[PDB]
């Protein structure tokens, strides 16, 4: 009844959604081939907003593969989980976008999108209710970020009143991978400014800090960030698929968490994450839970939220709980820290209280919030923006495909006028 | 589904080619009669094999290779050697007389008589594969036929297909070491051609690579063999992400767009850093760290040049094998942190990198050890421009007096072209000072 | 030397696409030291940890 | 009861026969040897409808297997079911017709006939109440498009009420394999007619595109068109052996589409084909059952549907499904698609259900259509004709077993009037 | 239960019958003393009971040396010994000595034969007759035979395999004279006739096979190769068969238009199959080139009237009709109007053999393209022009009309090929 | 897996030797039981081990540059139906094999092309039955024996059925024993 499209656009969007998908199958008792093997009959109800009906208990996502190299479709078919998808909705060109926001954004975007909407206008149609679209990309790269923000714009042209989340992977200097993300950055970002409902930063440098600091784990790889954003993902989503004491969907946490349109580019974060080693030497109930929560070294865009005061926060909690303690704890964390949080908004935090946790974990919590510290993520992006056009190194790659000086300088303000926006509330 | 052509034109890109198809087939396991045993490789993730070799109904592969000479001297070497039915023997195009040394019996006078065979030779490749990804051209930098007969091909090729990449592998003429009087006017020469038709040239040296041999591998009196078989390698860890799974796969329209910033400023460098003996390699720990180390070195650059004259611009870092992205940022921030190493002011991020789970494989009876770990570091640092200048200076030496001009003019060729070629690569040189210097 | 008939011609792929219920469903795993292997187990895998 | 009497003419005839045969084998559970290896009583009660028992638990085919050349017969008995049929029913002659439709009509086939006509009086004469009978050919050869007419005016002298049903392929100018074949087709369709009840026509061309685009098959050979054609037939009269909740036998079809003696063209499918990706990703349903027999691309012959208002339509269903769905989804599909059917006609489709599937299926439904679209096939062959008969192109070697340039005449003249009674009714 | 006589006539017609017989023993495994270590070879042999395996052939000549080079050949046990006819006194390159005065000598003998072997059949198909136009028993003695056996096998196919005389290249000085008075034999009683050139042969062999010179040894082979392409059919099952009455139907549009050319596709070397890809859609492309026809003739300058693609070996008949579709929409293969559905085509599942030391390569599938295209008439012209040149003069007719033979027939014969390509001008002619 | 024939009637016993003579007198026209069996064993095993296309085939055996043998194992069941329950296809190679030290071999040694068991009798211990008689028939040890990309499943059943450990890998996708005393190295280093 609140079917949720999704949406894999890019290298990182769609390794992300193979592991979003492996979670959710894990969680739902999904088989890796399609076939449920729950236990709870709450899983299997409700199931219709992560998956369709294919006869014989079999379910299949709704999502939609999506990439300009069918590289990626191949490993993703190859890979776990990779047969649960269905083979109509892998889309894909001759080759990748190459770096080249231009190229996955004009010629090669352009050739691909009208495929691209169709698989997704049949699948919409087939929802009975969808709540709205989620989408996982990477802003670095060109096919990602390039054809992934012309297919918000065109979801958002065609379908006005959904919701459209954004799981966007935005590039930081510390681990940097790539010559030219600073462009296809800031190309994007007018783009997820103008067509998104409310997206999730995420950066590489922060899941790496705390694969290293707050877990122990030796040599970490993409599959281990990809897989605390899943949970991430998994986690906000927590109320529309199971019962709980006080319920939250996309769009009360849209309502809560955006006092102004533009101001809706969250910092994600999972509240029972510990080291191996500490398994034993610490409790998890909700006080250090939310303590975690908000805790600066816990978020996973790469930025310092003592340097500005939340607009809002919301923290999904999950499995038995009391809300007495619930409610405690937010009203704490909320006072103790009140230089970190708006004065002219009287209560930040929005708290909504799920009945069943992630498998493993006898409580659990997400934490999303709309800190003002977002300012340092899109200012380095400013900064290596700035200094790359001053000289107009690798323009010409741009300008080869149909893009302009104009259409950068257009781009550059307007990432400057949302960090502005963000400035002036910081007081 | 991807596919790219090899060309080798001229002794030297014969017999690199040479080198890179040995290791080609020992690395896609492809016998070099051409058969390949493994019958369970023809499925799966194992159709890498299609990328170099076109497969045949008989359960032949044939490389997509056009090893293109003047001279009938080499590729009957080949046609008599162990790789005689590898290559198809229509690729193999051969003429009846050298270009000589000189780069207007390679342009007009020999080339004109086969050059309408190589490319009808090129299309027929072309139009056999689906997925053409680009070209790789071989050939020796001032030679007679690997300039001339290059040059025209390059143009040739340039009107014909266009938009497809086409990455040129050039011998660059050593500084001292130089085996023909008449070497900088075929560069020059050529050096026209290949900066106006070409996307990325990796321009190497003899004697740069001799100095690595004798360092890194103890080899006191090294031959062509060596150089060929480092080259070779150079190229297949290029090409490794075009056929092998990896995180950060780089495209070849991924390497350009990162590496090349302006439309003539294309003229990267190439150092293989993992070159090791057996023996150092067991003392050595040879570790993400000590090997990204290793390729900013003056002494592992494979041009003669010093890099610190010259600030770096667009480095990428093709790794292979046993790789995790977080020793690739921790090596990243050590070298961005070393003062010697300069980076320009307008590329804040200058490291494009690549990773590939493909170990770089050896072949038996070579110099290089067995390691887990390589790294390709191809930057396109403004150091080279040393090079240019000193190719200049010894063109200014010969045609301050006409040495040899009357060679070239005998043979359909004007003398405005070398003023032409001179003023082409002074003006090169004054766009990468323009370029070096910072804000 | 003898002539040689073929069997290739006389299958029948269709009469098994008819089918609806026979589901392969398992497969072979790859070498884990093959790059897909290495691939499938680094950036489509995870240590456990919860 | 209602036996049916089966007749296999030509190379292409005896592939389709052998290959129905299998397929029927395989539906009732007969062995290859002609055991009877079923597990299901229903299998059983209606075994006399094709086959006849020969005591000892053997089940011998109703099946008559003529060919001039012995060498498809020779196939046939070196086949998989080379010992189902009996032996005496095999009739064949010395030497083909060589793609001839006078030698297989006049002399080398009216030497045969005499004992053709014999052995299918003694098959008919051992039935309980003979139903009709189903001869399979093909037009464009000699032996097919002379012999199964000549065949065909005989039974139908001696039996002048029993139903006609032929599985005639028609030959198609894409796959013309033959260089003579428009004029064996107009030859043989002047007898069809008069003569039969029910013609179904298979064009080579329909089921190679289907094999394509529907099963995705890079290598359609010979066996998987026969398996088409041989699920088509075991569909059209699964209603004589195994019970329905709606039954529809031979004559009941005959009565519902035919509105004119001379409208006996049909264009045959087949719902659940599916290819392997998309077999396990795909609910077989009612309504994804009657979309795919009403589909275009899934009919057997070359002419598309949409090209001519449908006549009348037949679907046969098999499966456990609920009438319910069946007729609102043949209702919709009459609704959506009001400018493709006859505005004269109030009820322009006939339903089916049949209770007992195809072996290893849930759900199966097999369509019958009778469109005006069908007169393209017949206006090509009539073009085709036409250019080879203006200057009598290979006409001597008809003439020379005793044709008359005059009858060449009657036939294309003949075969115009059925192309305008189509026509005719198609606005 | 099929099987068909094989008449060798003349030196050209009995080596070319040496090859055509060592490449059937290859096929069906049968060993030149003819034991062979199922039904296949019923059709080119007779079992004698014993085991062994004689040769439905007749070799009859009138030269012996070419004979007696048999008897003394390896392949001496495969034929009956009373089979292989001799003469005494050769043609010596005259129609009139192996028509009438040589002629009569064996031909009775040679009818005596045929009539044994037709006996001894149940299911005869048709004739195989071998020979050259241009040699003087091959075109008189053939003229001869085939006018007896239009008599007494009125009804039975005469598939004719003749030998063509060269545009340039010549080895008699009479063989126009020969040519011309056997080209009146032929539309007779002959109902195909597949005529190929030596010089064709050797460009073929020069270009595709690259075998600088060849010596009759490489042409025999290749049309022992055609014919074993054209008779596959009738001992190897396969999808589509053609026997030789659907053949002539599809192929022989009139009674007089019953001269095909040609042409065998996967002629290539064997260091050259092994990296090429010999797909289905290329050798039929490759089969329509002009320089790949056995007959030293341009089709690019004639309209085809009927093609007939007898495919072998490994063979998907989607594959046949996509490469059909595309020969079709090509503008340079021109079709006459009037046939719209000028293909047939014959997919037999058995590949060729290839002979050891033999030039041909070792392919899965081979495809024999056998088109009846009005440009053949250039031959003919040619023929005509010679045949004028040497006959305004009257060079040799002495010669003729001094053994016991006419004049006037030269005149006759001369304007019954005008006649024949009169007819073929005038049916290229579009509707 | 199962087949409507009875097999009985032709091989002579549960494990019946196919070369590629033997597949040439048993031709699929008269004999089609035979290659039936081949082609879906073939099937069923390219699908398990999910290679893009079928490599076991009974035409691509008969048309081989170079002779090959393959092995069945069946068990009749009742009349004309029959089951089968493996495939091993092997031959012998030219290999361009290179041992420890990067020394260059050239040597003649058996190739396992194709090994496969049906689920349903892979636990019941008969793999090791058919190479015993694979062996025993060839009469190669398993010291000179390759195997062409072997499985993990494949590495485990040597080291535990023949105590063969450490296969040295090739440059071809070949995995041969620790046993290179088949001949004199062509080239040493
Ligand atoms: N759908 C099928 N079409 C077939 C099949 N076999 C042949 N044909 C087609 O049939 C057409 C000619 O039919 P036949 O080959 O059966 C000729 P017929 O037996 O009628 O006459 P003769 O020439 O006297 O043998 C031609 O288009 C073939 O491609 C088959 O198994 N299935
Ligand atoms: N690394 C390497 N350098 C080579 C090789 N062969 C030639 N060179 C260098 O290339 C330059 C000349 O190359 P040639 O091979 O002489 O050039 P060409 O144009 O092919 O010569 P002609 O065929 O005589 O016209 C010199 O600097 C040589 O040292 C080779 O095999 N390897
Ligand atoms: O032998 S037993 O039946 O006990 C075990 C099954 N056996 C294992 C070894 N191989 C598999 C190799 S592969 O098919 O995985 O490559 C044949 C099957």
């Amino acid at each position: 009844m609140r079917e949720i499209v999704h949406i894999q656009a890019g290298q990182c969007g769609n390794q992300i959604g193979s592991k979003f998908w492996e979670v959710i199958s894990d969680e739902h008792g999904i088989d890796p081939s399609g076939q449920y093997v729950g236990d709870s009959d709450l899983q299997l109800e409700r199931i219709n907003v992560y998956y369709n009906e294919a006869g014989s208990n079999k379910y299949v996502p709704r999502a939609v593969l999506v990439d300009l190299e069918p590289g990626t479709m191949d490993s993703v078919r190859s890979g776990p989980f990779g047969q649960l998808f269905r083979p109509d909705n892998y889309v894909f060109g001759q080759s990748g976008a190459g770096n080249n926001w231009a190229k996955g954004h004009y010629t090669e975007g352009a050739e691909l999108v009208d495929n691209v909407l169709d698989v997704v206008r049949k699948e919409a149609e087939s929802t009975d209710c969808l709540q709205g679209f989620q989408l996982t990309h990477s802003l670095g790269g060109g096919t990602g970020s390039g054809m992934g923000t012309l297919l918000i714009s065109k979801i958002r042209e065609e379908y006005p009143d959904r919701i459209m989340n954004t799981f966007s992977v935005v590039p930081s200097p510390k681990v940097s991978d790539t010559v030219v993300e600073p462009y296809n950055a800031t190309l994007s970002v007018h783009q997820l400014v103008e067509n998104t409902d409310s997206t999730f930063c995420i950066d590489n440098e922060a899941l790496y800090d705390i694969c290293f600091r707050t877990l122990k784990l030796t040599t970490p790889t993409y599959g281990d960030l990809n897989h605390l954003v899943s949970a991430t993902m998994s986690g906000v989503t927590t109320c529309l698929r199971f019962p709980g004491q006080l319920n939250a969907d996309l769009r009360k946490l849209a309502v809560n968490m955006v006092p102004f349109p533009r101001l809706h580019f969250f910092m994600p974060g999972f509240a029972p994450l510990t080291s191996r080693s500490n398994q034993q030497y610490r409790a998890i109930t909700v006080p250090e839970l939310t303590q975690q929560c908000f805790d600066a070294k816990n978020m996973m865009a790469a930025c310092d939220p003592r340097h500005g005061r939340y607009l809002t926060a919301a923290a999904i909690f999950r499995g038995r709980m009391s809300m007495k303690e619930v409610d405690e704890q937010m009203l704490n964390i909320q006072n103790k820290n009140s230089s970190y949080f708006v004065d002219w908004i009287p209560n930040n935090v929005k708290t909504a209280v799920c009945d069943i946790p992630p498998r493993g974990l006898k409580m659990s919590a997400t934490f999303i919030g709309n800190s003002t510290a977002i300012q340092e993520l899109f200012k380095r992006i400013s900064e290596q923006f700035t200094a790359m056009f001053r000289r107009k190194a690798f323009l010409h790659w741009y300008t080869g495909e149909g893009m302009d000086e104009m259409e950068f300088t257009e781009a550059e303000s307007n990432m400057n006028d949302l960090v502005s926006e963000y400035q002036q509330y910081q007081e | 589904m991807r596919e790219v052509i090899s060309i080798h034109i001229g002794q030297a890109g014969v017999q690199i080619g040479n080198a890179c198809w040995e290791l080609y087939c020992l690395e896609h396991g492809i016998q070099p009669d051409g058969q390949m045993p493994s019958d369970k490789s023809l499925g799966g993730s194992d159709d890498s094999f299609s990328t170099f070799f076109s497969e045949t109904g008989s359960g032949r592969h044939v490389p997509r290779a056009v090893m293109v000479d003047l001279e009938p001297t080499v590729i009957d070497e080949i046609r008599t050697g162990t790789y005689r039915s590898l290559f198809h023997p229509e690729q193999l195009i051969t003429g009846k007389e050298d270009a000589a040394n000189n780069y207007a019996r390679g342009h007009y006078t020999i080339g004109k008589e086969i050059i309408d065979l190589t490319l009808d030779r090129i299309r027929r490749l072309a139009d056999n594969c689906t997925g053409l990804q680009g070209f790789l051209v071989f050939h020796s930098f001032g030679g007679g036929t690997g300039s001339g007969f290059t040059s025209l091909l390059m143009e040739r090729l340039s009107v014909d297909y266009g938009k497809k990449a086409k990455l040129e592998f050039s011998i660059y003429p050593a500084p001292q070491v130089s085996t023909a009087v008449v070497e900088p006017y075929n560069s020059i020469l050529t050096t026209h051609t290949t900066l106006e038709h070409s996307d990325c040239s990796f321009m190497v040296d003899n004697e740069a690579i001799y100095d690595i041999c004798r360092r890194n591998l103890d080899i006191e009196r090294p031959s062509y063999t060596n150089l060929n078989r480092l080259i070779g390698q150079i190229v297949s860890s290029i090409t490794a992400s075009l056929r092998f799974d990896g995180a950060l796969n780089v495209d070849l329209t991924e390497f350009q767009t990162n590496l090349v910033p302006y439309p003539r400023i294309h003229f990267p460098l190439a150092t293989f850093s993992p070159v090791i003996s057996a023996e150092k390699a067991y003392h050595e720990q040879l570790s993400v760290a000590e090997i990204t180390n290793m390729c900013f070195e003056p002494h592992n650059q494979m041009v003669k040049c010093d890099p610190r004259h010259g600030k770096y611009m667009a480095v990428c870092l093709l790794f292979r094998g046993d790789v995790v992205p977080k020793d690739v940022n921790a090596a990243i921030a050590t070298i961005k942190t070393k003062r010697s190493i300069q980076f320009v002011d307008w590329c804040p991020t200058g490291f494009k990198v690549g990773i590939n789970y493909q170990p770089p494989t050896v072949v038996p009876g070579g110099d290089l050890a067995k390691v887990p770990r390589a790294v390709c570091m191809l930057s396109n640092t403004t150091a080279i421009a040393e090079a240019w200048a000193r190719l200049d200076h010894k063109f200014d030496l010969m045609y301050a007096k006409r040495a040899f001009v009357h060679w070239y003019v005998g043979e359909g060729m004007e003398e405005g072209e070398f003023s032409e070629a001179r003023e082409d690569l002074a003006a090169l040189e004054k766009d990468y000072e323009e370029v070096g210097v910072d804000s | 030397t003898s002539p040689i008939g073929r069997n290739r011609p006389r299958h029948d792929s269709v009469a098994d696409l008819m089918r609806q219920d026979m589901l392969a469903g398992v497969r072979a795993e790859v070498d884990p030291n093959s790059p897909t292997g290495l691939k499938n187990a680094r950036d489509f895998g995870h240590r456990r940890i919860w």
